[PDB]
RNA sequence: UUAGCUAGUAGGUGGGGUAACGGCUCACCUAGGCGACGAUCCCUAGCUGGUCUGAGAGGAUGACCAGCCACACUGGAACU
RNA sequence: UACCCGCAGAAGAAGCACCGGCUAACUCCGUGCCAGCAGCCGCGGUAAUACGGAGGGUGCAAGCGUUAAUCGGAAUUACUGGGCGUAAAGCGCACGCAGGCGGUUUGUUAAGUCAGAUGUGAAAUCCCCGGGCUCAACCUGGGAACUGCAUCUGAUACUGG
């Protein structure tokens, strides 16, 4: 159970985009 | 004596070896309640740079249209790129009934009473060009009259 | 286009399939838990999103999203679907109704009491 | 005062009968343009006096056989 | 049915003085009227075309006193009617039976002349009318009944509005207690700030 | 037997008869041949509350037409006035 | 080929205003004399002038009012492939009645307004602004 | 992405039948009739006055109320 | 019974949704791509006006939300009222029956067409002016309308024969 169970795609790698980064560009910001 | 609003503001870039780079444009239409609009697309760094800009811009090149009362004479078509727009006088007592940018430029121009529909694109400067054009195009019975040589009582 | 061609063959109605067709025109539909489970949200999204599979009394098999936080939904519990649909998930176009038959009212809710079936705090 | 229409002649094999064409020059109803619509119906002639492609006027009656329930008044442009 | 809370509030909500009180003592003492309400008053969002609008239709809402689903019928009356429309609208809006009373100055608010109407005290042609949004007539006397004429704020009511402008429709005696509508209003001899074409917009919309 | 009779068309409590010719085995709300005037019972001062279409009902009399009881009555009143 | 000689006319017409000719020739015929009469008492042409026996050419002369052209619009209502017929109720307003239109009735080809007077509508032929 | 359908079938003569005309029915005679202006077949559906929506033209609809139709446990049948 | 008259005492009588933009209405605390939200765009990875709680506000109100279902916006099947060199869209190219369209002049006809009339287009429903229930909804008197069909009598510019 143990080794499928991290097979499962709930526990794929993660990333995050970047505000000052590479692919940061907004091109609607959260707030008006 | 020029009332005079902001239609819509927006930003625009360029791109550069660095990266982006922004601005704003703003979209002003002036009017003095009666014949006389004019509109103004300001552009620069900030806004209300831009904005002023545009009013600047307004100010100038404005035009003179032929108002029955507080109305528009009889129904006109402006066109201009993708928005094309219908706009037909109405009773007193209807008021603006229009859409957007268009909207706006009717109640500086001082039309208090149209029905007014903007098919095609709604591009804020576009329509409001259109809608220019429409008012521009529009004549009096006075000026028809004129046109024809006759009366215009014979006009009717 | 041209008129003759028109009365030869006039112009056709685009006719729109319902978004959620177990539903028949009903709506609500009640129907039974055959299982319920966690699934992943497409991306960019992250969660474990609950969800269960209803067999509905018109024959129909569907699965049905289980809103508010926590529920005690098990296998053999009869609940209501309505139409409605989580974007993100693939395949989800119902949820299920909190407070009606064997779901329960969200625990610990004060604000938008009704979506989840939540009666007014005593005092 | 007898209501009446003139029609061209279709087919006459069919003995003591013929059957005619009436054409009606119909408005559409949302396009606005005419149409010609086209009515046959089986008329009863007595002495068999119609050709094919004839002009001929004809009346409502009563009905004569399963199909046919006009009977014709007078014939007119018969042969070409 | 009615709004019961904070009248000054309303007032402040919309930018003016919507005589929601008396007129005894000032608006400008009672509360602070040009600070909208609540945490965020003083801070002044740029409005938009649309909300405007409503602030325009809430405002005369307010003024009345009259709940959406009425003031929408209204305004579809008013549409139906001949002329102008958002002034067929304010005229039906003054034609209400207690707006009425309050002009003639049996009430100090239009609450309180509300009130009045539903409390079986203001007679229409000598017949007790007892509907706040009944509509009255050109040439219809409207009274205080004979009861109702002891009462203490009534003549309170009536020395306010001596103070206040008197409208020229009306025609109202103060020992009698009894008031002649004399023609519906014309839209000069209302209020000017109020904007109808807002309103008529609105409900286009 | 075609018959000139009422027909209840009102509120609930405040009925508004509307006097008719009608084959006989019709309903009483449904079809007829002709409606030949109206009747209010609930009528208040200075309003007609009956009014009937006389040379109608004379027609249809001689046509042989029976008239309820009610209408009969309607009729005489009408009459009376006159 | 050629079907709708009106309409051709209109053209013409339309298209001189457009290219600040003076006058227009075309083949005459009778209806188009009559719109061209019309068009003449409303004053949107200077003149008509006919031309020949055999193959009669009529001659319009079009109208400018300060530079610009006074025919500003000119479409066919009717037309062959879908004709056009009004009852007097139904008689178009042509730029809200700045404009005209041509009407033919039972009592000659005349502007709308004229039938409307009369009191007969009839097969609308084009309006002109 | 249903193209061919139909032998009482289309018409005639004469008998019989109906309250009444009529292939309604029967016997003989002719070989028609319908169909791309969609016959036939399949799927769906009670139709209308109206109702909702719409600036209108349209679109969707046919609870209540009223007009017409059909059905009365399913299939048949006549009697009065 | 409706309706009226008297009695007492603020008495028995306010909720529901929402507040990132579209869209009227903003802050603090908790959480930390979790838990959750969500109509679309998209929020949440430790300063979240977008989750949950509060306070504050906005809109509706004896209701208020959610779903289902229709029209609208959608000129997005475009008759009114769209398109087709490159965005979806010109048969690979002809000939040609059915079909649609048809130069110009006269006469005639009068089918389309237009006008006027007569019959009908059930009542209700819609709309207009009124009347009655304290008002309204509701009921109701008269009109208009029901854009149509049929016939008759005219008109003959246009189309047709
Ligand atoms: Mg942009
Ligand atoms: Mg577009
Ligand atoms: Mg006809
Ligand atoms: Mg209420
Ligand atoms: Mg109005
Ligand atoms: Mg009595
Ligand atoms: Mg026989
Ligand atoms: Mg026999
Ligand atoms: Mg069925
Ligand atoms: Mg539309
Ligand atoms: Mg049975
Ligand atoms: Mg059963
Ligand atoms: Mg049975
Ligand atoms: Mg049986
Ligand atoms: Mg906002
Ligand atoms: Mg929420
Ligand atoms: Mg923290
Ligand atoms: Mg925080
Ligand atoms: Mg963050
Ligand atoms: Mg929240
Ligand atoms: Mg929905
Ligand atoms: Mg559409
Ligand atoms: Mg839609
Ligand atoms: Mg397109
Ligand atoms: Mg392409
Ligand atoms: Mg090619
Ligand atoms: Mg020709
Ligand atoms: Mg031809
Ligand atoms: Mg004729
Ligand atoms: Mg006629
Ligand atoms: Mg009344
Ligand atoms: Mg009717
Ligand atoms: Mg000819």
């Amino acid at each position: 159970a143990i080794e499928a169970l991290l097979h499962d795609p709930l526990f794929r790698q993660r990333v995050e985009k970047n505000k000052k980064g590479k692919g940061s560009y907004m091109r609607k910001g959260k707030h008006g | 004596e020029l009332q005079e609003k902001l239609i819509a503001v927006n930003r625009v870039s360029k791109t550069v070896k660095g990266g982006r780079i922004f601005s704003f444009t703003a979209l002003t239409v002036v009017g003095d309640g009666n014949g006389r609009v004019g509109f103004g697309y300001g552009k620069a760094r900030e806004v209300p740079a831009a904005i002023q800009k545009a009013m600047e811009k307004a100010r100038r090149n404005m035009i003179n249209v032929a108002l029955n009362n507080g109305t528009l004479q009889h129904p006109v078509k402006g066109v201009h790129t993708g928005s094309r727009v219908f706009m037909q006088p109405a009773s007193e007592g209807t008021g603006i009934i229009a859409g957007g940018a268009m909207r706006a430029v009717l109640e500086v121009a001082g039309v208090h009473n149209v029905l007014a529909k903007a098919y095609g694109s709604t591009n804020p400067i576009n329509v409001v060009r259109a809608t220019i054009d429409g008012l521009e195009n529009m004549n009096s019975p006075e000026m028809v009259a004129a046109k024809r040589g006759k009366s215009v009582e014979e006009i009717l | 286009a041209t008129v003759n061609q028109l009365v030869r063959k006039p112009r056709a109605r685009k006719v729109a399939k319902s978004n959620v067709p177990a539903l028949e025109a009903c709506p609500q539909k009640r129907g039974v838990c055959t299982r319920v489970y966690t699934t992943t949200p497409k991306k960019p999204n992250s969660a474990l999103r609950k969800v269960c599979r209803v067999r509905l009394t018109n024959g129909f098999e569907v699965t049905s999203y289980i809103g508010g936080e926590g529920h005690n939904l098990q296998e053999h519990s009869v609940i209501l679907i309505r139409g409605g649909r989580v974007k993100d998930l693939p395949g989800v176009r119902y949820h299920t109704v909190r407070g009606a038959l064997d779901c329960s009212g969200v625990k610990d809710r004060k604000q938008a009491r009704s979506k989840y079936g939540v009666k007014r705090p005593k005092a | 005062k007898i209501r009446t229409l003139q029609g061209r002649v279709v087919s006459d094999k069919m003995e003591k009968s013929i059957v005619v064409a009436i054409e009606r020059f119909v408005k559409h109803p949302i396009y606005g343009k005419f149409i010609k619509r086209t009515t046959k119906l089986h008329v009863h002639d007595e002495n068999n006096e119609c050709g094919i492609g004839d002009v001929v006027e004809i009346r409502e009656c009563r009905p004569l056989s399963k199909t046919k329930s006009w009977t014709l008044v007078r014939v007119v442009e018969k042969a070409v | 049915a009615r709004y019961l809370g904070p009248k000054l509030k309303l007032s402040r909500r919309e930018g003016t003085d919507l005589f929601l009180k008396s007129g005894v003592r000032a608006i400008d003492t009672k509360c602070k009227i040009e600070q909208a309400p609540g945490q965020h008053g003083a801070r002044k969002p740029r409005l938009s075309d649309y909300g405007v609008q409503l602030r325009e239709k809430q405002k005369v809402r307010r003024i009345y006193g009259v709940l959406e689903r009425q003031f929408r019928n209204y305004y579809k009356e008013a549409a139906r009617l001949k002329g102008n429309t958002g002034e067929n609208l304010l005229a039906l809006l003054e034609g209400r039976l207690d707006n009425v009373v309050y002009r003639m100055g049996f009430g100090a608010t239009r609450a309180e002349a509300r009130q009045l109407v539903s409390h079986k005290a203001i007679m229409v042609n000598g017949r007790v009318v007892n509907i706040a949004s009944y509509q009255v007539s050109p040439n219809d006397v409207v009274s205080i009944r004979e009861k109702a004429k002891k009462q203490s704020r009534v003549k309170a009511a009536l020395e306010l509005a001596e103070q206040r402008e008197k409208p020229t429709w009306l025609e109202v005696d103060a020992g009698k207690m009894e008031g002649t509508f004399k023609r519906k209003p014309e839209r000069s001899d209302l209020s000017a700030d109020i904007n109808e074409h807002l309103i008529v917009e609105l409900y286009s919309k | 037997m075609v018959t000139i009779r009422l027909a209840r068309h009102g509120a609930k409590k405040r009925p508004f008869y509307q006097v008719v010719v009608a084959d006989s085995r019709n309903a009483r709300n449904g079809r007829f041949i002709e409606r030949v005037g109206f009747f209010n019972p609930i009528a208040s001062e200075k309003e007609e509350g009956t009014r009937l279409d006389l040379d109608r009902i004379a027609h249809w009399v001689g046509q042989g037409a029976t008239i309820s009881d009610r209408v009969a009555a309607l009729i005489k009143e009408v009459n009376k006035a006159a | 080929s050629m079907q709708d000689p009106i309409a051709d006319m209109l053209t013409r017409i339309r298209n001189g205003q457009a290219a600040n000719k003076a006058a227009v020739t075309m083949p005459s015929s009778k209806l188009k004399v009559a719109i061209a009469n019309v068009l003449k008492e409303e004053g949107f042409i200077e003149d008509f002038k006919v031309e020949g026996d055999t193959k009669p050419e009529l001659e319009l002369t079009l109208k400018y009012f300060q530079g610009k052209a006074v025919v500003e619009s000119i479409q066919r209502v009717s037309r062959p492939g879908l004709r056009i017929y009004k009852r007097k109720d139904e008689l178009p307003k042509v730029m809200a009645g700045l404009g005209i239109a041509v009407v033919s009735t039972s009592k000659g080809v005349m502007t709308d307004r004229a039938a409307r007077q009369a009191g007969l509508g009839g097969e609308i032929i084009c309006y002109v602004a």
